[PDB]
């Protein structure tokens, strides 16, 4: 967080706790917005052979 | 009826929201009528989603692939986090305590777009489906849950700083509404409303369902029935759906989201 | 597997009673609450500066409905109907003729958007990508009638929308 | 951040300090560049009023001193 | 005199407040927006029907309170006195008074409401 | 010339509510990791402008279950004594000094209560009605507390007279000789104004708006300034009474500078309570006062009393 | 004219203060106004804009219907909108206020609160996001901005 | 100490936004004084800026133009106004701004984006789009 060093002290000691640790407001640590793409995978029933619907 | 201000009887009058949603699901399939349950509890979306999944998933004799039904606990925990912020909040803003609400809806908003992420839309998801889920976690979503679980822990904390030992909170819910166990059986009650009088009961953990018996949790218990020691009950279940939370962005297992 | 609230007497030593004391004398937790909402005082709120500032979306995102078209440039709408036999609130309206080319093309398609739940069964049951629910949520009009869409308004949407709608797609698509 | 509150506080602080200074200043017109003179008790009164008939015009502020005896 | 003149302006700044109030805006009056509010429904009852006080007690022993606090209030000017014994000594009685009153309406139970 | 000053502590202190009202508003955004009024006017400054000019352009309705004569009455006073309850404040020098100004802000409060009373009664609603009964037991359960604090504090002061505690003051804070008193004190303030943890008679969150709930446009607008007025009033008396300024006779800016800040520290205070607690029960409140304070309140008027003479600091009379 | 100038001057402040002041009354029905509180949440701050949550009807400017208007609701709701002292506007939240929504079909829904109530901005959605009923009410605030009251009555 | 830190800020703000003047209009306008890099501006005149340092939710803004589509839009700044190839990067749906990554080109895409027009004489009516269904008979013209 952009807080100075008086207030962010200040705020430390008013809460108790210290917060510029477990900020509530997200910076960097974020995912990015962009990400690669996927290949999910198939499911147990994608096969080509003892695969009659019968037995599923 | 008020004599004084003291309330001789108390009588509710309900149907003023009453959209006859029983009636409209008959005239529509399955998936049709699956957008009728996010709107029956509109704090707590995706958990209305999951039990009429299961129903349906339960008479259609089916089972959802072992990854959908942990991304049906991720989110039904996130959804737990998400009503017992309403719950505790609006009802501190009734008694007086404004600035807790918003403290807690700012984190209730970083909820809000893990629903939107996974599904497209911010409460109403329709994500949860008879079979499963509709569509895989998107890429880095897990992460962002675990950035958000990592800190939310503080905020309860804040919460509890302004409520729990606030002599002036304690006054108006200590000794106000105590349930007595017997009665509460007895008049249906269910959830915290149990075990607020001391009841052990869990569905969770008695009844488990999807992947609930493979996580680890705590169930809170009261002791006094009175509506500080639910406020307690709450506040802790809120930090316990943080433990079950870390298990499901952990164990989270590959395969699909649909039943094959 | 189960935990107790509350449920946890006070130590009656003199030191302990005495600390009671000076809290319910002395106001200490009181102090505490008011010591909490100060340093939430300093903090930096959350916030944005709408509409300059929009707050995060996904391409998943389900907004206002729009009809898309083929990179040749014609509709993709065949009028299979089934999203309108899909959508929960029968918002979908669709009549269709052989068009002079002889194609299956829509003559009407109306979507009440006053009706519609924003569910997405509709594009998630297109088998052409034709409607599909765009990015755009700030379309509030002054009157009800502006929300009974038509397939002209339909068309023009996805006309607007297209080059975001694409990307969105191109983004979403291997989920689906 | 925090201190966007502050233009508001100052303005309330002007606006509750032109009061006070309003006061003094008009005291001290009103009563010949001096603090204006209590009359808690009846003693403090009469001397206000025998210094109004000293002073010949009628005023209490205008205080003569050894010049004017004789 | 100028006490009377500051009660005026303030009264009359007041009443010209409520004068601007209620011919300034466009006023278009009709018989439900002027109707009772009781939260969108109409109202059951009168609201000039009976109001229990469960605090009556407490308000009829005030008025003795607020007697002893009126008796109270010369105090400053009683330590003024050569007789510092005897006017403490009477004040010790009337404050020691006024808290065994107190005290035998807290143990009968009159503080208590309803 | 006395016309002038009138208008001088009249206009500047409605000023200082409109801007007061902005001021809490972004207190409470700040302390909720909000902002307060941000659009209207460089950082709000326009917004007090915007809803004075909102409120008496807006329709007011007369209801017609309602009494009009105390309907209309009942704003009038309110206003007026918020405003004359700072007509004897020394700051540093009283516009009108009296040689009892204390009593004088005793009997004006205790009339300005009759405002809500009679403009719930005259509201002719049920919400109202309890909120003019709420405020009947607020002024039940704090006006003896008030008096007897005050008078325990005023016994080291000498007289009634409000100018006389700037000097006693000369030295030293009242407050580091009755902080318990002043605890007291600021707790009775907080409920007389019907404020934080004490908001009886509004009850936003229990009776929709309370004894004004009937009252809109100018007759609310005025009802607020009063409200706000009396709570900017009661702070600058907790002001002068505790928290004692330097004054300089030659340049009495010092002190109206101090004073200025003290009261302004403590309406940030009241706002820092208004956000920070739940609102009690009346039952409770009355519970309160009546046995937490009322025998502390005797206790400490018995050690006031007997203090001076027995450490032969009697303050003077005159 | 001189005239029309200090008229149109007049009903430029008398609009600035109207739209820079709204005060919707705390009036919620259903999922929308969840999101409806979102709006006030910190992150948006309807308050920001001066936008305040007044509690009683007489003491508020806009009726935000957000939710379904059922039909034992519906003459509550018309009370509590006459109760409110004119100018007062009225902005429709969600697709079950619009008309009707997923309950269009419903023997105990009002097909939209329009058939109650007068309304100035429709706000879509099921529920619409903060943003969307932030920029309805910011419309609501530009529809303010080009009301020429005093204007028309300089020329009545 | 850092307050003087915060007061060269403050002054860096003010000679950013070019001069007192400037410092004045974009805090009229957006409530907004802080500064951030330009990543682009469209042709409707909408600037784009960008600052990683704020928390997310306020890292990307956009100043509106003062007149659009022949409507002066100096103080009546609309969300509608901005384009959709930057209605993506501005709502963070992806981290590619359109000057970096262009939208894929289409003929039939519209070449200028139009806000809410609802209100104003172009706003969207609705209407039957299918023609009538019953064709009524023509009596014949001629007498018998
Ligand atoms: S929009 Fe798609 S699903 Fe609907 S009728 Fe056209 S082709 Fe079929
Ligand atoms: S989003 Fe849902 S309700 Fe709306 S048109 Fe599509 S299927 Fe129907
Ligand atoms: S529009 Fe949708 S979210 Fe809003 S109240 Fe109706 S059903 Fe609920």
């Amino acid at each position: 967080a952009s807080a100075t060093r008086v207030i962010q002290l200040l705020r430390n000691w008013a809460s108790g706790r210290d917060l510029q640790a477990k900020l509530q407001l997200r910076y960097q640590e974020i995912s990015k917005r962009t990400q690669p793409p996927p290949k999910l995978p198939v499911g147990p029933s994608h096969k080509l052979s003892n695969n009659y619907y019968c037995t599923r | 009826e008020l004599s004084g201000e003291m309330v001789r009887k108390c009588d509710p009058h309900i149907g003023l929201l009453h959209r006859g949603t029983e009636k409209l699901i008959e005239y529509k399939t399955y998936l049709q009528a699956l957008p009728y349950f996010d709107r029956l509890d509109y704090v707590s979306m995706m958990c209305n989603e999951q039990a009429y999944s299961l129903a349906v998933e339960k008479l259609l004799n089916i089972q959802p692939p072992p990854r959908a039904q942990w991304i049906r606990v991720l989110f039904g925990e996130i959804t737990r986090l998400l009503n017992h912020i309403m719950a505790v909040t609006t009802h501190a803003l009734d008694i007086g305590a404004m600035t807790p609400f918003f403290w807690m809806f700012e984190e209730r908003e970083k909820m809000f777009e893990f629903y939107e992420r996974v599904s497209g839309a911010r409460m109403h998801a329709a994500y949860i489906r008879p079979g499963g889920v509709h569509q895989d976690l998107p890429l880095g979503l897990l992460d962002d849950i675990y950035e958000f679980s990592k800190n939310f822990s503080f905020r309860i904390d804040e919460l509890e700083e302004m409520l729990t030992n606030n002599r002036i909170w304690r006054n108006r819910t200590v000794d106000i509404g105590v349930v007595t166990a017997e009665d509460a059986l007895n008049y249906g009650f269910s959830g915290v409303m149990l075990r607020g009088s001391g009841i052990q009961w869990d569905l969770r953990k008695t009844q488990p369902y999807d992947v609930y018996d493979q996580v680890e949790f705590d169930v809170p218990i009261g002791s006094r029935g009175d509506c500080y020691d639910r406020y307690l009950c709450r506040v802790e279940e809120m930090r316990q759906s943080l433990r079950i939370i870390s298990q499901c962005l952990n164990k989270m297992p590959p395969g699909e989201i649909k039943v094959d | 597997t189960y935990k107790f609230v509350n449920m946890r007497e006070p130590s009656m030593d003199m030191k302990s009673v005495t600390d009671r004391a000076a809290q319910t004398l002395l106001w200490t937790e009181l102090v505490r609450g008011l010591g909490m909402t100060l340093s939430y005082l300093f903090r930096e709120p959350a916030t944005i500066n709408y509409p300059f500032e929009k707050g995060p979306l996904s391409p998943r995102f389900r907004g206002e409905h729009a009809l898309r078209r083929y990179p040749s440039g014609e509709e993709r709408c065949i009028a299979c109907k089934l999203c309108e036999a899909v959508c929960p609130a029968q918002a979908i309206t669709i009549e269709a003729e052989p068009r002079a080319d002889g194609s299956r093309r829509t003559t009407r398609y109306d979507i009440d958007m006053t009706k519609c739940i924003y569910c997405g069964f509709c594009q998630e049951a297109c088998p052409v990508d034709a409607i599909v629910e765009g990015p755009n949520f700030e379309f509030s009009t002054e009157t009800h009638e502006e929300l009974l869409y038509n397939k002209e308004k339909l068309l023009n949407n996805g006309d607007k929308w297209e080059a975001e709608i694409a990307a969105n797609i191109q983004a979403d698509y291997l989920y689906r | 951040m925090w201190f966007e509150i502050l233009p508001g506080i100052a303005v309330m602080a002007a606006c509750l300090f032109i009061p006070g200074m309003a006061t003094a200043h008009i005291h001290k017109f009103t009563n010949g560049g001096k603090e204006k003179r209590v009359a808690h008790f009846s003693y403090q009164w009469n001397l206000m009023e025998r210094d109004r008939c000293i002073s010949g015009v009628n005023r209490y502020h205008v205080t003569k001193g050894l010049e004017n005896i004789d | 005199m100028n006490i009377m003149l500051t009660l005026l302006t303030n009264v009359t700044l007041a009443s010209l407040l409520v004068l601007i109030a209620f011919w300034l805006p466009q006023l278009n009056a009709y018989s439900e927006k002027t109707s009772p509010y009781e939260c969108g429904f109409d109202p059951m009852g009168s609201a000039r029907l009976p109001f229990s006080m469960k605090f009556f007690l407490v308000a009829i022993t005030f008025l003795l309170f607020d007697l002893e606090i009126a008796l109270l209030l010369p105090l400053p000017w009683a330590s003024q006195t050569n007789n510092l014994k005897t006017m403490l000594t009477m004040a010790l009685f009337l404050l020691i008074l006024l808290a065994a009153s107190l005290a035998y309406e807290w143990t009968q139970k009159g503080l208590e409401w309803a | 010339m006395f016309m002038i000053n009138i208008l001088s502590l009249i206009i500047p202190i409605l000023l200082a509510v409109a801007f007061l009202t902005l001021v809490e508003r972004k207190v409470l955004g700040y302390m909720q990791l909000r902002k307060g009024p941000n659009v209207v006017g460089p950082y709000g400054l326009l917004q007090p402008i915007a809803d004075a000019l909102k409120l008496f352009t807006k329709e007011p309705l007369r209801p017609a279950t309602s009494s009009i004569s105390m309907f209309i009455i009942a704003p009038i006073l309110a206003l007026s004594l918020a405003l004359t309850m700072w007509v004897p404040l020394p700051m540093p020098y009283p516009l009108i000094n009296m040689n009892l100004g204390v009593l004088f802000m005793l009997a004006m409060s205790s009339l300005a209560v009759y405002s809500i009373l009679w403009s719930g009664w005259a509201s002719n609603s049920k919400y109202a009605l309890i909120g003019a009964l709420r405020a009947v037991a607020q002024t039940i359960s704090y006006e003896v507390t008030l008096a007897i604090i005050l008078l325990s504090v005023l016994l080291m002061n000498g007289s009634y007279t409000l100018s006389t505690l700037i000097t006693t003051q000369e030295h030293i804070w009242m407050i580091f000789t009755s902080w318990p008193l002043a605890m007291m004190w600021f707790i009775s303030t907080l409920a007389e104004t019907n404020r934080a943890p004490f908001d009886l008679t509004e009850g936003e969150s229990e009776l929709v708006s309370g004894f004004n709930v009937e009252y809109a446009a100018g007759p609310f607008a005025m009802f607020f300034m009063a409200e706000y007025a009396n709570i900017i009033m009661m702070n600058a008396f907790t002001a002068i009474l505790f928290l004692g300024a330097s004054h300089d006779p030659h340049t009495p800016e010092l002190y109206t500078i101090n004073f200025v800040l003290k009261t302004l520290a403590l309406t940030i205070t009241f706002l820092w309570i208004r956000a920070s607690y739940p609102r009690f029960r009346y039952d409770q409140l009355m519970h309160l006062l009546w046995k937490s304070f009322l025998p502390l309140t005797l206790a400490l008027c018995m050690w006031h009393i007997s203090l001076p003479i027995m450490t032969a600091s009697i303050p003077p009379q005159s | 004219s001189r005239g029309e100038y200090v008229v149109a001057k007049l009903d430029d402040l008398v609009n600035w203060a109207r739209r820079s002041s709204l005060w919707p009354m705390t009036f919620g029905l259903a999922c929308c106004a969840v999101e409806m509180m979102h709006m006030a949440a910190p992150r948006y701050d309807m308050d920001r804009f001066g936008v305040v949550f007044r509690a009683s009807p007489r003491q508020s400017d806009v009726m935000i219907v957000a939710g379904t208007l059922t039909n034992k609701m519906a003459p509550a709701l018309r009370k509590v909108y006459d109760q409110m002292p004119e100018p007062r506007y009225v902005v429709s939240m969600g697709s079950c206020a619009n008309g009707g929504g997923y309950y269009h079909y419903s023997y105990s829904v009002v097909r939209g609160c329009d058939r109650i109530v007068p309304v100035d901005i429709y706000v879509p959605g099921c529920p619409p996001t903060a943003e969307a009923l932030l920029y309805g009410i910011l419309q609501l605030q530009r529809k303010i901005k080009r009301e020429k009251r005093l204007r028309i009555w300089y020329r009545r | 100490m850092e307050l003087v830190q915060v007061l060269r800020r403050g002054l860096q703000q003010v000679s950013g936004h070019g001069g007192l003047r400037g410092y004045l209009r974009v805090l009229f306008r957006a409530n907004d004084v802080r500064v951030g890099t330009l990543v682009g501006e469209d042709k409707y005149g909408n600037k784009y800026y960008e600052d990683n340092k704020q928390f997310f939710g306020r890292h990307r803004w956009v100043i509106y133009t003062t007149e659009m589509n022949g409507r002066d839009t100096f103080w009546d700044v609309d969300g509608s106004m901005v384009p959709p190839e930057w209605h993506r990067w501005l709502h963070c749906m992806t981290d590619d701004p359109p000057t970096t990554k262009p939208p894929t080109a289409r003929k039939y895409i519209w070449t200028n984006h139009k806000f809410n027009v609802s209100g104003t004489p172009q706003q969207y009516v609705p209407y039957s789009t299918t023609r009538k269904k019953i064709q009524e008979w023509v009596p014949p013209s001629t007498p018998y």
